[PDB]
């Protein structure tokens, strides 16, 4: 179509930036004017995409109700900032991350179409009924009941009283789900008139350096619990304990920015430790990948055809662990209760199983078939005048 | 929401 103004809105939280960079870059490359509203803390990632950075102050940075109150604070703060920025420069369409749903409220006010960009699997209108007891019990707590009242008041004050607080956020008008259908739990209940499974939006190798397998190491393992809170030194010691006594294997242990404390005496010759690694480069030579099970790591494992040992912890991860195990390409463990032989058995068995390798090749072909960046950009352009 | 609550944050 004609140029047109596309407005992307997201949040500075780490899982909500990388999934769509290549999509925004593609929309810019197609000659559109793309503005990207986000917190200035992630100005580097936003500007590298080529879109026009529209700064706003995010309220996102130890209780479940308190965590919901922080999100509602961010929604209350985001909407007036978005309104002020775009009042005289209204876009043809609003693209918004799952946590940037105030952009949809703004789009409803101005009669502008909106498209949700979901970085992980969505919750279909059947997943929510299973959670209805949890929601009702929350409403019995005065803190919970106060929260839902403030949420409803914000909708009414913002000019969208006709929509439920759940439907806004989790029942978007249109949604691009940046995961393959085989990583979406209960894909049966997802209405694909509304949600489109795009898969990852890729756009050529990110570089960041090349990693070559050390000569004399027959198999390579990467341990990277890349969910920010990688504060497990006891598990890291189990990993070195396993791969030390596992010659012919080379362990690349990514411990995270928060540590590098108390390693060994220089470590066994098997282990090389980093605070951060070029993950895609290491996975290129990896025979197994140990991750928390975040959507980013799992899709990177699938893309590289590397079997995974999954240690789910955060809210997203348990279902992700179930999916990859259900696909027959992964083993699930608990960091608290995992044993050196138990961890070693999963590593050696997964890497040597030829049926596991064959399933990975199939998932690689299935993965790209969802359309990716080009299909997502084409769908967005259908919304332009 | 912690575990994904679906009916909110
Ligand atoms: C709860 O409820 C669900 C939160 C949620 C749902 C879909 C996508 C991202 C998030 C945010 C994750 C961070 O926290």
């Amino acid at each position: 179509p004609r140029p047109g103004h596309i407005a992307m809105v997201s949040v500075p939280s780490r899982g909500h930036l990388h999934p769509s960079l290549e999509l925004i870059r593609e929309l810019v490359a197609r000659g559109h004017r793309v503005t990207y509203a986000n917190d200035p803390s992630v100005a580097a990632a936003v500007t590298e995409t080529g879109a026009e950075l529209v700064p706003y102050t995010s309220a996102l940075p130890t209780d479940q109700i308190a965590q919901m109150d922080v999100f509602l604070d961010d929604a209350v703060g985001m909407l007036p900032q978005l309104r002020a920025a775009y009042e005289e420069d209204r876009p043809d369409v609003f693209l918004y991350d799952v946590l940037a749903y105030p952009a949809r409220v703004l789009a409803m006010n101005w009669g502008i179409p909106s498209i949700q960009i979901s970085p992980t699997w969505v919750m279909p209108e059947k997943y929510r009924e299973r959670m209805a007891p949890v929601v009702e019990q929350l409403k019995q707590d005065p803190r919970g009941a106060a929260h839902y009242r403030r949420f409803d008041a914000w909708l009414e004050d913002s000019g969208v009283p006709g929509i439920d607080a759940g439907d806004l956020v989790n029942l978007p008008e249109r949604s691009l789900v940046l995961v393959p259908r085989f990583l979406q739990p209960d894909a049966d209940d997802v209405d694909e008139k509304r949600f489109t499974f795009i898969g990852p939006c890729l756009g050529r190798r990110a570089h960041q350096g090349d990693w070559k397998r050390p000569a004399g190491a027959e198999k390579v393992a990467l341990v990277s619990l890349g969910s920010h809170l990688t504060n497990q030194l006891p598990f890291y010691e189990t990993c070195v304990e396993v791969f030390a006594a596992l010659p012919d294997w080379h362990l690349v242990l990514q411990i995270g920015r928060h540590v590098d404390a108390g390693e060994l005496g220089e470590l066994p010759p098997n282990v090389e430790v980093h605070n951060w690694v070029p993950q895609l480069a290491v996975l290129e030579q990896a025979d197994v990948f140990v991750t928390h099970g975040g959507m980013g790591g799992i899709q990177e494992g699938l893309f590289s055809g590397v079997p995974m040992v999954v240690a789910p912890q955060a809210n997203d991860q348990p279902a992700n662990a179930e999916s990859v195990v259900g696909l027959g390409i992964a083993r699930r463990i608990d960091i608290a209760t995992v044993t050196p032989d138990r961890l070693r058995a999963a590593v050696v068995e997964l890497a040597s199983d030829p049926a596991v390798a064959e399933r990975l090749s199939g998932l690689r072909r299935e993965l790209r078939a969802h359309g990716g960046t080009m299909r997502a950009a084409d769908l967005i352009e259908r919304q332009l005048p | 929401x912690x575990v994904f609550v679906g009916g909110x944050x």
